[PDB]
């Protein structure tokens, strides 16, 4: 259990598919639960549009943890993630 | 217009089936039954005696069924439709005279009833033999009906034909990697039946038997059977030939390898290895043993001190394993039909009552023997009343095993199921096609296509089409057309008549020269040699085309194994042919007139030696001609009809010829499914599911089997106007387009019917149901779930019932006062119409309600439709009458078929089939699409254009959408359509939450449960290639059950109320969601002791 | 069953044609050609729906049970 | 491993037989008789 620091990240910079699915699921559940969104909807009611949205907007705040196999990990923003 | 006898021979086929049916197996069987075979039981059980009271014998002098001796009439049997009605069995009482001595030296007869005998449909003790439609509309029978099933509990229940291995016949089966060969027969004598092997093992030829403990050196069985002369062994199993000798040769050393022997020491080496016989009759165990051991090897009874016969079959078959030793290729083919017998209805029914009759037996001396074992006040007066209420046994039996399809017969020893299934009355073929059905062997090692495989030699025999999809294919097999099985013909005439024809008996004759002539077999029976074999076997045939012997019996000549074979036994499968002689058929058209004008039926035809029957193993022999245009010197019979070669529901196909097979075979499974006309008495029936068209059409292009099988009297289709054309793109990949207004003016129409059977029963304390009901509301206005009920209760004829609507309302008492209800509630997606109400009564005495529900269908996207070709496909779209292409006269498709749906499945005959209909009704007439003839291309051609149609049948049409004209010419014209039972509306199931099981509590497994579709473990392994974890959270545990468990932190074992119940504590108590399947799996292996105890850890804290 | 009273496809009325075509058939009898002919049975759709129709319903009226 | 209770070798020999939750092994309503009808492992433990 160590963070490996911002500077040196040996992982992708590119938001896999898995974690593309992964936080537009947990941001719409978010949504779902009366969280505040930070776009313009525009008419949308639907938690996952509203999230897909905002993923567009790069507005999501989440934070991807890729946990390596020797068990360390490193955090990876959802905007810096370049999709 | 003089015969044409290579046209008019045809006329054989229909003179055939008027008096040898397609249901003719069944009928025939169940009349040899009841009219021999219940005398041969009899007689086999004549008497039953009691070890005390010498001085009483039971006998059995006579039997009967359905007739008494004092009214010269047959007793009254209550109608097969009353019965299908009521829910009783259609049966006859079994009537038997009795002897029974009285106590004051009286000797009498009698006239008494041991039960009834369920009656066969059409048999001769049917009342409905003989009867000419108006009989059989005041019976409320369709005369059309087949027949050849029987009615239990009001259920149509028919004894499906079976087909197992010849018995009493030696099949030499080799081996590879193991290199074994091993030659079997099973001996099915009347009261045994076993299994005699000769293995291959380490080089030497051994015997096993089930009976024998050890298996027993060939040469040692050889000498026990008195052949010791060590020399004619190896002259009965190689004769003259180099290579036999040497291979035969270990085993005759081994003969003494243990010792040299005579006969007596042989036949106490067989009797040592004799397991038991239950320990009775215990003093035998000595050299006479062997006796029964070798009376017990085989079918062959020896009751002599001549052992000629069981020797020289046990050198025989050792023979043939040699042969197949050095050889092979030598072997037999298990899935050959000259090596396949069908058993039969009235022969599985012998089986069943001979042993029910033995029960009955046992259980009738036991009860005298009660009656008679007091000391004082024995009088005989009245032996009979244990017989007038034991009879019940045998009717309940028969009754039990026609209904359940399960034959418990102990004195063979076997348990089998499956012997009777439901007549399928989907459609008229449905119920004829389920007749002459015929179901293979078990144990077939289903894992291989040997026995699916069609065989050649079927040819004729079975229908070359008619075999189904899904697991049974080729498993179960179909009549040919024109075929007959043949029955048992006694073999001991026939062996006298082999004697006198010149074969010398195989005890006059030396081993030496045993293999340098042909030798004659009789049921594969080896009894005796023969000098010109040919001239032998072409002497047999005279006399058997002259009427001197019985025409069942075939006799064919193998030449690889010199020998003439003569078969007489029952279930081998044979159809007539023409006799071809001297290069000329023998029907030669004076005999066709004669047969035209009425004279001459198909029986004078063999009376007059110019028809033969040839089983399989005939034709072996044989040199048949297809046509009597290409008959050679060579030659020996002639066809009667090629088109025969196909069953009853083949016969529906046009043109079969001209499709690839498979098309054939879907079309064989879909004209099944086909929805049409039902019987005569279709709307008098009460059935438990009923497809009716409401317009049926006949085909267009009927064959000559539709009009031999009456199909044209009851069709299941209509001739839809066919456009062959892609279309709108609702017709792809088999998809349909229909015509609306076609189907509002009826095309395509159909309705429902289902029946609901309750029981107001009886109780114990003297109580019953009732159908008290119909209550109203305040204004004395009937509630809505009474809306259509009537006074009675019983839902009221003509009205609508809709989903939640009672239409029998039945009241159980509460203590079987009180009324508990139950009513019968409509659970349906659509409104029925209530159409027939029956009250009436069971044979045991207690009301019974049936209620027919009817429910007119309209044709939608996702019904389905069939050609006769086995292009199906659902409705994809139903289209506007404009929308659709018209031609010049305004004629618009009924149905457009996309095209594509032609080049890879290569139905030529739907073309065909499209433009002979086209010519057909243009002219007026129905045209033929007979396998292997028909309406011929060119003149249906020549009509079209007679006509003003182009030739090809392709129209120039217009588009409806745009009105130009279409840039390419359509195939137009009509086709015969088939709506088969599978309609959207009872596919169509959607579950939110509702039932889950009480197990698993997981949603149930019936769309009728309203149960959900299950995920297994193919959808889970796609599921997880998408690397989807949620999902599959979400549909495996979420969705299906999900359990919130107490879990303790201490014991990983699951607790209850945040209670760990094994530290007590409350303290270590973790709530989680498992899947209640693992709550369950936990629990179970708790109880086998094993502790599956779970560790748990914070999701969280990194 | 009975005759459909139209043409599946055009919408013809061919149910008044059932009972003068088996007259015609019949009586003075004709060609199923000639007589479908002589009723204004032109086009084939309406002339199949006559060929092929199976008059069903006089064999389901012999099992009358109002009789 | 002998550590923990039970892990002792003479624990895997039948002395003990635990019954198991009647919803392991449930009762059916109202098959055949009116009279309810119980299930295989529970007519095998009560014999036990
Ligand atoms: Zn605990
Ligand atoms: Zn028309």
């Amino acid at each position: 259990e160590k963070a490996i620091p911002k500077d040196q990240r040996a992982t992708t910079p590119y938001m896999t598919k898995y974690e593309r699915a992964r936080i537009l699921g947990t941001r719409a559940l978010q949504i779902s639960m009366n969280a505040p969104v930070f776009v313009d909807l525009e008419g949308e009611t639907d938690p996952l549009r509203i999230a897909m949205k905002e993923l567009a907007e790069k507005k999501i705040p989440l934070v991807i943890r890729r946990y390596l196999p020797d068990g360390s990990f490193e955090d990876w923003s959802v905007e810096e993630l370049i999709v | 217009d003089e015969i044409n006898t290579a046209q008019d021979k045809w006329h054989l086929l229909p003179a055939f089936l008027k008096v040898k049916g397609l249901v003719k197996q069944h009928l025939d069987s169940f009349n040899y039954f009841v009219d021999t075979d219940l005398k041969k039981i009899i007689k086999a059980n004549q008497l039953i005696l009691s070890d005390v009271d010498p001085e009483f014998y039971l006998k059995y002098v006579d039997i009967r069924v359905g007739k008494k001796s004092s009214s010269s009439t047959k007793d009254y049997l209550t109608p097969p439709h009353e019965c299908r009605l009521r829910d009783m069995t259609y049966s006859a009482p079994i009537y038997v005279d009795i002897e029974y001595t009285r106590g004051r030296n009286i000797i009498m007869h009698k006239d008494v009833e041991i039960g009834r005998m369920p009656i066969m449909l059409r048999s001769n003790k049917c009342i409905l033999y003989d009867a000419d439609e108006s009989k059989m509309a005041k019976l409320n029978e369709c005369p059309l009906d087949p027949g050849g099933y029987f009615i239990v509990n009001g259920t149509e229940k028919v004894i499906l034909v079976q087909e197992q291995l010849s018995k009493n016949r030696i099949i030499v089966e080799a081996d590879e990697k193991k290199g074994i060969v091993q030659a079997s027969v099973t001996s099915s004598t009347h009261e045994r039946k076993s299994k005699t092997y000769v293995i291959t093992k380490n080089g030497k030829i051994y015997l096993k038997h089930n009976s024998i403990a050890e298996e027993i050196p060939i040469a040692i069985v050889l000498k026990a059977c008195g052949i010791l002369s060590d020399l004619e062994i190896m002259q009965l199993v190689c004769g003259n030939d180099s290579s036999y000798q040497d291979i035969f040769a270990v085993n005759l050393e081994e003969s003494s390898k243990l010792d040299i022997y005579t006969q007596q020491q042989a036949l106490e080496y067989i009797g040592a290895k004799v397991k038991t016989m239950r320990r009775q009759k215990l003093t035998i165990l000595q050299e006479g043993i062997e006796a029964i051991a070798t009376t017990v090897i085989a079918h062959l009874t020896v009751e002599a001190l001549d052992f000629r016969e069981k020797a020289l079959y046990i050198a025989m078959m050792t023979r043939r394993v040699v042969m197949a030793m050095y050889n092979p290729k030598m072997i037999d083919d298990r899935d050959y039909v000259g090596n396949k017998r069908l058993e039969l209805a009235g022969q599985l029914i012998s089986l069943l009552f001979e042993d029910l009759f033995k029960k009955f037996n046992n259980d009738f001396k036991l009860s005298i023997d009660k009656v008679l074992k007091k000391p004082n006040r024995a009088m005989e007066y009245d032996a009979l009343l244990s017989i007038n209420v034991h009879s019940n046994n045998i009717t309940s039996g028969l009754n039990r095993a026609i209904s359940t399809g399960n034959w418990s017969l102990k004195r063979f020893k076997m348990e089998r199921a499956g012997v009777t299934h439901v007549l399928s009355r989907l459609s008229y073929i449905s119920a004829l096609g389920m007749m002459t059905r015929i179901s293979s062997q078990f144990e077939k090692s289903r894992k291989v296509s040997g026995p699916r495989a069609l065989q050649p030699s079927q040819f004729g025999m079975l229908c070359t089409a008619d075999t189904p999809e899904g697991e049974a294919c080729g498993l179960v097999k179909n009549l040919a057309l024109m075929t007959h099985i043949t029955t048992d013909d006694e073999e001991e005439p026939i062996k006298k008549l082999c004697y006198v024809l010149g074969v010398e008996d195989i005890t006059l004759i030396d081993s030496a020269s045993l293999h340098l002539n042909y030798g004659v077999y009789l049921n594969g029976t080896l009894i005796g040699s023969i000098r010109f074999p040919t001239k032998f076997v072409t002497q047999f045939r005279h006399l058997r085309r002259t009427g001197k012997v019985s025409e069942f019996i075939s006799i064919y000549s193998n030449s690889h194994q010199m020998a003439v074979h003569i078969a007489t036994d029952g279930g081998r499968i044979c159809r007539p042919l023409i006799i071809v002689s001297d290069g000329q058929s023998r029907v030669k058209d004076i005999h066709l007139r004669k047969l035209l004008d009425g004279e001459l039926d198909f029986d004078d035809f063999l009376k007059l030696g110019l028809v033969e029957y040839l089983d399989v193993n005939e034709e072996n022999d044989s040199y048949i001609a297809l046509y009597e245009k290409d008959i050679v010197p060579s030659m020996t019979h002639l066809e009667i009809e090629p088109f025969t070669i196909l069953g009853a529901v083949a016969g529906l196909i046009p043109y079969p010829h001209h499709n690839q097979s498979p098309r054939n075979t879907y079309q064989c499974a879909m004209g099944k499914q086909a929805i049409g006309a039902i019987a005569y008495n279709q709307f008098k029936r009460i059935d438990t599911l009923l497809y009716l068209m409401t317009y049926p059409q006949q085909p267009m292009v009927k064959t000559k089997t539709i009009e031999l099988i009456d199909y044209d009297k009851l069709p299941a289709g209509q001739n839809a106007t066919v456009a062959v054309m892609s279309y709108s793109g609702y017709d792809i990949e088999d998809a349909l387009v229909l015509n609306k207004s076609s189907i509002d003016r009826g095309f395509g129409r159909c309705e429902t019917r289902r029946k609901t059977t309750t029981v107001l029963k009886r109780y114990a304390n003297h109580t019953q149901d009732i159908i008290g009901g119909m209550r109203v509301d305040e204004n004395g206005d009937p509630i809505w779930q009474h809306q259509s009920l009537g006074p009675d209760g019983l839902g009221e004829v003509g009205m609508k019932v809709q989903s939640g609507q009672i239409y029998i309302n039945k009241s159980v008492p509460t203590n079987s006062t009180q009324y508990r209800e139950a009513p019968v509630i409509y659970r349906g997606p659509e409104p029925s119409h209530i159409d027939q109400v029956m009250m009436s009564v069971s044979d045991n005495d207690q009301a019974l309600i049936k209620v027919l529900l009817r429910q007119n269908r309209r044709p939608e996207l996702g019904d389905k439709f069939s050609s006769r070709h086995g292009q199906k496909g659902v409705c994809g779209i139903i289209v506007k009458q404009e929308d659709m292409p018209f031609n010049d006269q305004g004629i618009v498709p009924d149905i457009i078929m996309n095209p594509h749906g032609f080049p890879s499945r290569m139905t030529v005959g739907k073309m065909i089939e499209l433009i002979s209909g086209k010519a057909g009704v243009l002219n007026g007439t129905l045209e033929y699409g007979t396998c292997f003839g028909g309406s011929k291309l060119e003149d249906m051609s020549k009509i079209l254009v007679d006509q003003g149609f182009n030739y090809s049948g392709k129209d120039m049409l217009y588009s409806g959408i745009t009105g130009e004209c279409l840039q390419a010419y359509i195939f137009f014209g009509p086709i015969y359509y088939q709506k088969l039972k599978h309609m959207v509306l009872d596919k169509m199931h959607a579950r939110a939450r509702g039932p889950r099981a009480v197990l698993t509590r997981q949603p149930t497994e019936g769309r009728s449960r309203d149960g959900g579709l299950r995920l297994g473990e193919m959808e889970r392994d796609c599921v997880i290639a998408y690397g989807a974890s949620q999902l599959l959270l979400e549909r495996l545990m979420i969705s299906s059950d999900a359990f919130e468990v107490d879990v303790c932190d201490k014991c990983g074992l699951m607790g209850y109320s945040g209670w760990c119940t094994t530290c007590k504590s409350a303290e270590n108590i973790i709530k989680m969601t498992i899947p209640y399947a693992a709550k369950l799996l936990f629990q179970e292996l708790l109880s086998m002791n094993i502790a599956p105890r779970l560790r748990l850890e914070d999701i969280f804290q990194q | 069953m009975i005759v459909p009273v139209r043409c599946f496809s055009c919408g013809k009325v061919v149910g008044d044609k059932w009972e003068s075509y088996l007259n015609l058939l019949q009586e003075d009898e004709l060609d199923e050609g000639t007589a479908l002919s002589r009723l204004g049975l032109k086009r084939y759709c309406c002339r199949r729906m006559i060929l092929t129709h199976v008059d069903l319903i006089e064999k389901f009226l012999r099992y009358n049970p109002l009789e | 491993d002998a550590t923990v209770p039970s892990g002792r070798p003479e624990t895997y020999i039948w002395r003990y037989l635990p019954a198991p939750p009647v919803c392991i092994r449930p009762s059916v309503m109202m098959q055949d008789s009116p009279a309810s009808n119980e299930d295989d492992l529970t007519v095998k433990l009560t014999e036990i």
